[PDB]
C-alpha cells in the first residue's frame, strides 16, 4: 500500500507477490488497485501467477475474469491452461456481461454444459456456431424440447444441414412431430429422402406422408 | 446374419458397383476390429474413398464404435481429406491408436495436429522436437511458454 | 438340456425369432454348460440376447467367471463407459476382457490387467499402443523391484518414453 | 450410465426421485435415455416408471412410447389408460395387436 | 487516472459495435439461407411438371 | 482405376 502511496511499482510486484498465494488478501490488494488505475502493473504482477508455488484457484478466476475485461486479446489462451483449476461461477458471469461469446460455449463443453451451450449459441452464433460442434454436442443434452428449437434454427438458417443434423437426431427425437413441425412450416419434399428410413416403425404421420408423396412422383 | 456373409457379400456388391447397397451392407463388417483393415485393403485397390468415407461416417452411429475404426478414419482424413483431420481429431483423440495414427500421420505431416496431439498425450518432448523443426506452421507463443517445463 | 446352446446355434442358423430364446432360456436348466453358449452367440453376434437371464442369475450373486466376465463384454459393446464394472466386480478373470479389449479398449484392459495383477499382459499390450503413463502410475503404485528389472534391461524399445513419463508421474 | 451395473444403484435414485415429489418432465426423462439408448432395454418395472409417469404429463410422448417400445404388456397398461383421460392409447394397443 | 471513464465506455462501445455487426452479419446469413430455398423451390417446380409430361405420355 | 498412380503424385505434389 505505501509502495502504491509512494507511487513505486517495481517492488510494488515483488513485495505483492507474497500476498496473492494467500486467499483472503487477494481480493484486498484487487480492491486496493482497482480504484488506482494501474493495471499494467497489477496483470503483470498476476503474469508471475504462474511462476509460483501455492497459487490458489481465486487467483486465475480473477485474472482470467481481468482478461475478460481488460485484456480480452488474451482471455482465450490463459483460459486454455487453467480451466480444470479455474472455478466456474464467478467466471461464466462476468464473461457474460463482457459478451464473449466464443469462450463461454468453450468452457460449457469443458465442463460439459451443454444446456447452457446450446442456448447461448443459438442466441449468439455468430461467433460461437460450428457444424460440428454442434452436430457432436446435441447427443448429449438434456433438455430435448430444444432439438426442435434447433431445428427451427436451422431451418431458418441452414435448410440443407436439418437432413444431416437428422440423421443424428432421429433416435432421441420424434418421427411424428417431426413431420408435424415440416407439414406446419410446409418443408415435407426437403426431408423426401430421410422419411424412406422410417417407415420401418409406420407411424401414421409418416405411413400416409410418404405415400403422398409417391402420388406426387 | 452372420459376419462371412456381409463380408462375402460386400466384395461381390462393390464389384457390381452398388455403394449405396455395400454401404449399409458393411456397417455390420466395420464393427470387427478383425475385419476392417481387411476391407480398407480391398477398397483402396478400388480407390472408391470418397464412397467408404461415408460409410465411416455412418460407423460412428453404430454401437460397436470402436477404436481401429477411429484410426482408419483418421488415416484417410490426413491425406485424403487433410483439411478435416484436425477437427474430428478434436474428439476421438482419447478413444484412437496413439502410434499408428503418429507414423501415419508422418506422410501428410501435417506438423499443427501432431504438436496438439502430442500436447494432448503429455509426450511434450516429441511436440517440441517438432514445433522446433517445422514452426512455421507448427508454432505458438503462447503454450510453447509453459510445455517447455 | 446340455445341449441347448448347440441345437440353439442350429436355430440361430435357421435364423428364428429372439423372443423364443429369451423365454426357452428361463426354463428350468439342468446339467448346463454356462462358458460357451457365449462362444456360440459370439459367431451369432446378439449377445444382448443374453442380458435379462444372466441379469437374474447375477441377482442370485453366483460368483462364476464364466458369466461375469460376458457381462463384461457386452457392457463393451453398449458404446458405454464399463470402468467401474470392470474395477469393482470382483469375480470375473482379467485374462479374457483384456484379450478382448485389447484392441477395443486397451484403457480399460490395462485396469482389468492392473487389479488382475497381469502384469506381463500390462507390458505385453500398454506399452506397444497406450498412454504410459498408466503404466507407471502402476507400478510406482504396484512397487516392484523385479518388475522394474525385467523392464530396465535395454530389450524393450519403448523404455524412453515411460521414463520420459515417469518423471513427471512420480 | 456411467454406473449401469446393478439395479440397486438406479432404484435408489429412482424411488427417491418419485419419493421426491419432482414434477413432470423430471423423472421421465431419465427413464427415456435410460430406456433410449442404454443396456436397461428391459421392462422390469419400466412400464408404470415411464407409461404412468407419461400419464401424469398428458402429451403426445405416450404415441411414440407406444410405438417405440417392445417387450411389454399391452392389456393392463391399456386399462391404465381406460382408467385415466387418454383413451384413443388403449385404442391404439389394442389395434396394435 | 479513473479509469472508470475508460473501462465503462470502451467495453460498451465495443458492444455498441459486437451486437449491430453480428446481427447484419445473421441476417445475411438469413437471407442465403432463403436463397438456398429459392434455388431449391425451382427444381422442385421443374421435377413436378416433369413427372406430370412423364405421366401424359404413359397413356 | 490404379489410384495408387494418382496418389503417389499427388502426395509428392502436396508435399513438395
Amino acid at each position: 500500500f505505501a509502495c502504491v502511496d509512494g507511487k513505486e511499482f517495481r517492488l510494488a510486484q515483488m513485495c505483492g507477490l507474497h500476498i496473492v498465494v494467500h486467499a483472503d488478501e487477494l481480493e484486498e490488494l484487487i480492491n486496493y488497485y482497482q480504484d488506482r488505475g494501474y493495471f499494467e502493473e497489477l496483470i503483470t504482477m498476476l503474469e508471475a501467477a504462474l511462476g509460483l508455488e501455492r497459487a490458489h484457484m481465486g487467483m486465475f478466476t480473477e485474472l482470467a475474469i481481468l482478461y475478460s475485461k481488460f485484456k480480452p486479446q488474451k482471455m482465450r489462451e490463459h483460459l486454455e491452461l487453467f480451466w480444470s483449476r479455474v472455478n466456474i461461477p464467478k467466471v461464466l458471469r462476468a464473461a457474460e456481461q463482457a459478451h464473449l461469446w466464443a469462450e463461454l460455449v468453450f468452457l460449457y463443453d469443458k465442463y460439459e454444459e451443454y444446456d447452457n451451450a446450446i442456448i447461448t449459441m443459438m442466441n449468439h452464433p455468430t461467433d460461437a456456431w460450428k457444424e460440428g460442434q454442434f452436430k457432436d454436442i446435441i447427443t448429449k443434452v438434456a433438455n430435448v424440447e430444444l432439438y426442435y428449437r434447433a431445428i427451427q434454427f436451422y431451418l431458418e438458417f441452414k435448410p440443407l444441414l436439418l437432413n444431416d443434423l437428422l440423421m443424428v437426431l432421429s433416435p432421441r427425437l420424434d418421427h411424428t412431430r417431426a413431420v408435424n413441425y415440416f407439414s406446419k412450416v410446409k418443408q415435407l419434399p426437403l426431408v423426401k429422402p430421410y422419411l424412406r428410413s422410417v417407415q420401418n416403425h409406420n407411424n401414421k404421420s409418416v405411413n400416409e406422408s410418404l405415400n403422398n408423396l409417391f402420388i406426387t412422383e | 446374419n452372420s459376419t462371412r456373409t456381409w463380408k462375402e457379400v460386400c466384395f461381390a456388391c462393390v464389384d457390381g458397383k452398388e455403394f449405396r447397397l455395400a454401404q449399409m451392407c458393411g456397417l455390420h463388417i466395420v464393427v470387427h476390429a478383425d475385419e476392417l483393415e481387411e476391407l480398407i485393403n480391398y477398397y483402396q485397390d478400388r480407390g472408391y474413398f470418397e464412397e467408404l468415407i461415408t460409410m465411416l461416417e455412418a460407423a460412428l452411429g453404430l454401437e460397436r464404435a470402436h477404436m481401429g475404426m477411429f484410426t482408419e478414419l483418421a488415416i484417410l482424413y490426413s491425406k485424403f481429406k487433410p483439411q478435416k483431420m484436425r477437427e474430428h481429431l478434436e474428439l476421438f483423440w482419447s478413444r484412437v491408436n496413439i502410434p499408428k495414427v503418429l507414423r501415419a500421420a508422418e506422410q501428410a505431416h501435417l506438423w499443427a495436429e501432431l504438436v496438439f496431439l502430442y500436447d494432448k498425450y503429455e509426450e511434450y518432448d516429441n511436440a517440441i522436437i517438432t514445433m522446433m523443426n517445422h514452426p512455421t506452421d507448427a508454432w505458438k507463443e503462447g503454450q510453447f511458454k509453459d510445455i517447455i517445463t | 438340456p446340455s445341449r441347448l446352446p448347440v441345437v440353439i446355434g442350429g436355430l440361430l442358423d435357421v435364423d428364428c425369432s429372439e423372443d423364443v430364446i429369451k423365454n426357452l432360456i428361463l426354463v428350468v436348466r439342468g446339467q448346463f454348460s454356462t462358458d460357451e453358449l457365449v462362444a456360440e452367440v459370439e459367431k451369432r453376434n446378439r449377445l444382448k440376447l443374453l442380458l435379462p437371464w444372466l441379469e437374474a442369475r447375477i441377482h442370485e450373486g453366483c460368483e462364476e467367471p464364466a458369466t461375469h466376465n460376458a457381462l463384461a463384454k457386452i457392457y463393451i459393446d453398449s458404446n458405454n463407459n464399463p470402468e467401474r464394472f470392470l474395477r469393482e466386480n470382483p469375480y470375473y478373470d482379467s485374462r479374457v476382457v483384456g484379450k478382448y479389449c485389447e484392441k477395443r479398449d486397451p484403457h480399460l484392459a490395462c485396469v482389468a490387467y492392473e487389479r488382475g495383477q497381469c502384469d506381463l499382459e500390462l507390458i505385453n499390450v500398454c506399452n506397444e499402443n497406450s498412454l504410459f503413463k498408466s503404466l507407471s502410475r502402476y507400478l510406482v503404485r504396484r512397487k516392484d523391484p523385479e518388475l522394474w528389472g525385467s523392464v530396465l534391461l535395454e530389450s524393450n524399445p519403448y523404455r524412453r518414453p515411460l521414463i520420459d513419463q515417469v518423471v513427471q508421474t512420480a | 450410465l456411467s454406473e449401469t451395473q446393478d439395479p440397486e444403484e438406479v432404484s435408489v435414485t429412482v424411488k427417491a426421485f418419485m419419493t421426491a415429489d419432482l414434477p413432470n418432465e423430471l423423472i421421465e426423462l431419465l427413464e427415456k435415455i435410460v430406456l433410449d439408448n442404454s443396456v436397461f432395454s428391459e421392462h422390469r418395472n419400466l412400464q408404470n416408471l415411464l407409461i404412468l409417469t407419461a400419464i401424469k404429463a398428458d402429451r403426445t410422448r405416450v404415441m411414440e412410447y407406444i410405438n417405440r417400445l417392445d417387450n411389454y404388456d399391452a392389456p393392463d397398461i391399456a386399462n391404465i389408460a381406460i382408467s385415466n383421460e387418454l383413451f384413443e392409447e388403449a385404442f391404439a394397443i389394442f389395434r396394435k395387436f | 487516472p479513473e479509469s472508470i471513464r475508460k473501462w465503462r465506455e470502451e467495453q460498451r462501445k465495443r458492444l455498441q459495435e459486437l451486437d449491430a455487426a453480428s446481427k447484419v452479419t445473421e441476417q445475411e446469413w438469413r437471407e442465403k439461407a432463403k436463397k438456398d430455398l429459392e434455388e431449391w423451390n425451382q427444381r422442385q417446380s421443374e421435377q413436378v411438371e416433369k413427372n406430370k409430361i412423364n405421366n401424359r405420355i404413359a397413356d
